[PDB]
């Protein structure tokens, strides 16, 4: 195919530079994000040529991959990988996109040992399997006696969080994280913790509100706080309806005919309120707009009316308040409404928020991340996100493993032990997979400075004759017990992490031919 | 001082509305009533005590037309125009009008 | 029937008129020189509407050519297919009007305009059912206003009650020919609002930043310029020269384009606008070519439709597609952009469509309306007109030839009289 | 032992003369005009109905309408 080619302008490669741009391509997608993974691990500032380029600051593999837009065709699998792993668990983005480039990498060594790749793909299968009964068999379950399972919510959002922009505030972040997840009570939708960004104050001054914030202050002419409220939403048209009949005039043959519509009209529109205030209510949430007619009706009878908050805001309202949408104003004995204590007014950042304080059955809360600049508040958004996603799989799967390079050395453990039990045609292969769990905490030891061909070598002579719960002390530099630490990961995080890099690097390792198509507007 | 989102105007409503004319006396209830229409709301603004009128800006119809320019002069009111939507909580505040 | 002469007068008339039969004896298959090439009644039953039937088979376009200038014509007598028409549709001019609006009436259409009329005579004879007729011409040209406004009132007098269908070339608010140019335009369109009733706007050197810009033309000229010209000039006399579903002759277009008589001018255009290489790498959906009309990308005229709102909207697609998609898709305009529509009309996105290709192009549509955009334009012309005729400069070139300084008065009083008249529901 | 019904007409709904304006004045006439548009569509549907033409091919398109009213009645069209 290369000799006599018989295309336009379109280019390949066949066993030779398929391999070799394979393995570069991934290997330097594995190395850039190898000095953001652990817990001293720095930061990257994603930065473009000009044009609106929106500096945004992320630790985040995921974010890292999705931004950088690689010209390299195997490193887009890897590039898809940590996306998906974003989309499913919220965290091990970072630390898939290394293992799965440091199995590559050992695939590289066994270039010029004359390995057949299917080899590879077939000793890694078995590695695979043996690697899922590790954390299997290491996973603590937390049932009843629940007092020790918030303790360990907070050794999941510890851990997270350790490995980000709040380094120093597992103090108050901790608790805005675990206790988040905690109000919901239920399904973990990620849409009723509504995180507001502002400007002003340090990131100790953030905090959880009890109650709900909003935008789109109260009217013009209606009160601004009542206590003991009623609250009832809303997704109806208040004014200019052009009620669903499509081709429908006023067809007329007189200018006093007219008056009489459109006084008619505002009659029309003043039943409407006027079957919405015989709930008895005090405030009205429209996720539409509301114009100047029922405006001016709303504020007569002393009655609140927030115009357009957001097309999910009125849900996260439905789950504060314990109500429902109600666009239709037809039976108020059908028709449940919110339950509040105080609506007042409160200015964060210069800016005057709708505050509802003292909601019944509140399940939803309002994470307000106050920054010193915008970097810092993209990223502890960003951070926050990695750190509730966790927290709401973990209720919903109370397996947890023990992190901190622990978890690695338990499964490189059990295919070290099924590495001598093969004949030494796949058992080659195996011995490259355990090599790569172990530099998983490789990088982690050598992110902090700390002598990492000692530690790692500590650790495998640890897990090789009983401790099964003994990983990296980060914070001292040595090994210690990660029962005692707390420091813990949740069993479906780990388990994303070997299974999604064991397929990606079946996909790249299978690839002999990459036979790319010539390209559109590119000369 | 008042003020006022209601547009003084030719009646219209949010539909569609057209006016047949198939008659000769038919032009003059046309004319004379749309006169009369904005007669009954100048009226009803100079009954009331006001002199300072405080139109909001509108943009799909006209808000001050030319005729109900005329009577509002020969009552003596000051009218002002063109108040931005944004503008009128800090005139309800201010001054105390609703 | 319903058969229309066509009229292009003018030295700008000539160069648009001679691209203007190129599209038609493409998209119907009509050989110069042989029969026809159709296939079906789509191209073969609208043949006897522009074209008269000779006997043998050959076609003869029903279109009389006026020039006042030899050389001009020339390139349509043997040139990108002009042995076509008929040898006395060819009135050359000896005398050259020098872009003077008052030496075209008085000195060359004293003498020329009665010989003119017995062209359209002739072509009217072919004509069993004349339906009107139509003039290409321009404001800033000698013959388009001279040959341009003369011949329209000399035709009256023959056809009283025939509908009118006149293309008039804009002058440009962005770069002057001559100083004269706000003294031909606004004495052109002084007798054009009395008794016509259809009158666009195309502006020549607007187009020039369009061609850079969008169809990636470094060098643009005057062959380029009148190819999209050609594209608008057909979609317009789309469905008066192929049938359909939404039958739409002239006679049709010319109550449903206009609420009022006076008030006449549009904006014609169309969509899309690809280059010569990038347009086999964009698709083309319905919903994508009826909202690119709207924006300020796709206007003929250098003007403004995103500070205006238009009176009718009427479009005609190309292409087998589904027109009930059109109608939903711009009603949901109406409502959010309300204030760039009208009120009290539930439908004023009108659809046409038909079943023939165009050239080049797989879907293409135009947009022909009215608007609030001629206004701002007729307000630079009186601005130009009242400081040169203020100082009374160069009125001798005009006094001289047979008009007066009350001539000028009138045509500013009216001409300033339209700038009110669309000044009321701006 | 089927039977074929050739068909040269449109089976769908939004069938139009491309010039009707349906002008209604009250709201009891508007619903009458809705009932008749599907009692036009469905009065063909009778009529190739009770003849035994189980296969039916028409040059002009289909509608949902009258796709879901052969399914009901056993019937197959094209
Ligand atoms: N307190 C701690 N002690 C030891 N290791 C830690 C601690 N906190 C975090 N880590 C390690 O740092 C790593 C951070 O990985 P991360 O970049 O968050 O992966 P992902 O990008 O997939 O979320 C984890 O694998 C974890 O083992
Ligand atoms: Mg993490």
């Amino acid at each position: 195919a290369p000799v006599n080619i018989f295309k336009a302008g379109a280019d390949e490669e066949r066993a030779e530079t398929a391999r070799l741009t394979s393995f570069i391509g991934a290997i330097a997608i594995g190395d850039l994000v190898k000095s953001t993974l652990g817990p001293k691990g720095m930061d990257k500032i994603l930065l473009s040529s000009g044009r609106d380029a929106s500096l945004m600051v992320t630790n985040d593999g995921a974010t890292i991959l999705k931004n950088i837009g690689v010209d390299n065709p195997a490193a887009k699998v890897l590039v898809d990988m940590s996306r998906v792993q974003d989309d499913e668990v919220g965290d091990g983005t970072t630390s898939v996109t290394v293992l799965a480039a440091e199995l590559l990498r050992e695939a590289e060594s066994l270039i010029a040992k004359k390995i057949h790749p299917q080899t590879i793909i077939a000793g890694w299968r078995e590695a695979t399997k043996a690697a899922r009964e590790a954390l299997l068999s290491s996973a603590v379950d937390h049932g009843s006696d629940e007092v020790k399972f918030r303790q360990d919510l907070m050794n999941i959002a510890g851990t997270t969080l350790s490995s980000k922009l709040l380094t120093h505030h597992k103090d108050h972040f901790t608790k805005l994280a675990v206790e988040a997840v905690l109000r919901l009570k239920g399904s973990g939708n990620l849409e009723a913790i509504h995180i507001i960004k502002k400007l002003g104050g340090s990131l100790a001054d953030s905090y959880l509100d009890e109650g709900f914030l909003l935008d789109k202050k109260i009217g013009v002419n209606q009160p601004k706080r009542i206590e003991n409220a009623k609250i009832l939403i809303a997704n109806t048209g208040m004014d200019t309806d052009k009620i669903k009949i499509f081709g429908s005039r006023v067809r007329v043959d007189s200018t006093a005919k007219v008056a009489e519509i459109e006084h008619a009209e505002k009659e029309k529109m003043k039943e409407k309120v006027e079957r919405i205030l015989k709930h008895g209510i005090n405030c009205f949430i429209n996720r539409q707009l509301i114009y100047n007619y029922p405006e001016q009706l709303f504020g007569a009878a002393g009655v609140m009316a927030i115009e357009h908050a957001d097309f999910a805001g009125v849900e996260r309202l439905a789950l504060v308040t314990g109500g429902e949408i109600a666009s239709t104003f037809d039976h108020p004995e059908l028709v449940k409404l919110g339950s509040c204590k105080l609506i007042e007014e409160v200015m964060i950042g210069e800016d005057k928020l709708i505050h509802f304080s003292g909601v019944a059955l509140g399940e939803a809360c309002t994470i307000v991340l106050r920054g010193a600049t915008q970097q810092i508040l993209d990223e502890a958004e960003r951070s926050l996100h990695d750190a509730l996603c966790v927290l709401a799989q973990t209720v919903k799967d109370s397996r947890t493993v023990y992190g901190g390079g622990c978890s690695e050395m338990l499964m490189a453990h059990a295919v070290t032990q099924l590495a001598n039990r093969t004949p030494g045609k796949e058992a080659v292969a195996m011995e490259s997979y355990a090599k790569a769990l172990r530099m998983l905490p490789t990088i982690i030891a050598d992110n902090a400075g700390y002598d990492s061909a000692d530690l790692v070598a500590q650790l495998r002579a640890a897990h090789s004759e009983g401790n099964t719960t003994a990983g990296l002390d980060m914070r001292e530099g040595t090994i210690g017990d990660m029962a005692i630490l707390g420091i813990t990961e949740s069993f479906q995080v780990k388990r994303q992490v070997l299974l999604s890099a064991a397929e990606a690097a079946e996909v790249i390792l299978r690839v002999d031919n990459i036979i790319k198509a010539a390209p559109r507007k590119r000369v | 001082i008042g003020l006022i989102q209601f547009c003084l105007s030719a009646p219209k409503t949010d539909m569609d509305n057209q006016i047949v004319v198939s008659d000769y006396a038919q032009m003059d209830r046309v004319l004379r009533e749309e006169r009369a229409y904005i007669l009954n709301l100048v009226k009803q603004i100079k009954k009331t005590g006001c002199n300072v009128l405080l139109i909001q800006k509108s943009i799909l119809r006209d808000a001050l037309s030319d005729l109900a320019l005329h009577f509002l002069n020969k009552m003596k009111i000051m009218v002002i125009k063109d108040i931005e939507r944004e503008d009128i909580e800090f005139i309800c505040k201010t001054i105390g009008t609703k | 029937m319903r058969e229309i002469v066509h009229i292009q007068a003018g030295q700008c008339g000539n160069q648009i008129g001679a691209k203007f039969w190129e599209v038609i004896s493409d998209e119907h298959g009509i050989d110069p020189t042989g029969t026809y090439h159709g296939d079906s009644d789509l191209q073969l039953d609208r043949i006897s509407v522009y074209y008269n039937e000779a006997t043998g088979g050959k076609y003869v376009p029903r279109a009389i050519l006026v020039d006042l200038e030899p050389g001009t014509m020339d390139s349509v007598r043997s040139g990108p297919f002009g042995q076509i028409f008929r040898p006395d549709n060819f009135v050359f001019g000896q005398s050259g009007a020098g872009n003077n609006w008052a030496k075209g009436h008085y000195t060359e259409g004293a003498e020329l305009v009665d010989s003119v009329l017995d062209v359209v005579r002739k072509e009217a004879e072919s004509c069993d059912c004349l339906q009107g007729f139509q003039l290409t011409h321009s404001l800033g040209g000698g013959t388009g206003s001279g040959m341009g406004t003369l011949l329209i009132s000399k035709i009256r007098e023959e056809y009283p009650d025939r509908i009118m269908n006149t293309f008039s070339v804009v002058p440009s608010p962005k770069v002057s020919d001559t100083v004269v140019e706000p003294y031909n335009a606004t004495l052109s369109v002084h007798q054009l609002v009395e008794n016509t009733d259809e009158t666009y706007c195309i502006d020549n050197e607007a187009l020039y930043d369009i061609c850079f810009r969008t169809l990636k033309l470094t060098t643009p000229t005057y062959g380029d310029l009148n190819h999209l010209v050609s594209a608008t000039m057909s979609g317009v006399t789309t469905c008066l020269r192929f049938p359909g579903q939404l039958n739409a002759d002239l006679r049709k277009l010319a109550v449903n384009m206009v609420p009022f008589p006076r008030l006449h001018f549009f904006m014609p255009g169309f969509a899309p606008l690809t280059s010569r290489g990038s347009q086999q790498y964009r698709a083309l959906t319905v919903p994508e070519l009826t909202q690119q009309v709207f924006d300020a990308k796709n206007m003929m005229a250098a003007c403004d439709p995103r500070h205006g709102r238009y009176l009718t909207v009427a479009a005609v697609f190309r292409g087998r597609m589904s027109m009930k998609e059109v109608d939903e898709q711009m009603l949901n305009v109406q409502n959010k952009n309300s204030s760039y529509f009208v009120e009290w009309i539930p439908n004023n996105v009108k659809t046409a469509v038909c079943d023939i290709p165009p050239r080049g192009l797989k879907m293409a549509v135009t947009f022909i309306g009215n608007s609030t955009a001629i206004q701002e334009l007729f307000k630079r012309i009186s601005e130009q007109f009242t400081a040169m005729f203020r100082r009374k400069a160069f009125l001798h070139w005009y006094t001289g030839e047979g008009m007066d300084e009350m001539e000028f008065t009138e045509a500013e009083s009216n001409m300033n009289d339209l700038v009110s008249e669309y000044q009321q529901y701006q | 032992n089927p039977k074929i019904a050739l068909l040269n007409v449109e089976l769908e709904l939004k069938a139009e003369k491309d010039n009707a304006e349906i002008r209604v004045h009250t709201v009891e006439d508007y619903q009458a005009i809705v009932d008749a548009e599907w009692n036009i569509l469905y009065d063909k549907l009778e009529k190739i109905h009770h003849s035994g033409a189980k296969v039916v091919s028409s040059k002009l398109p289909i509608g949902d309408v009258a796709t879901q009213y052969f399914a009901d009645r056993d019937m197959f069209c094209a």
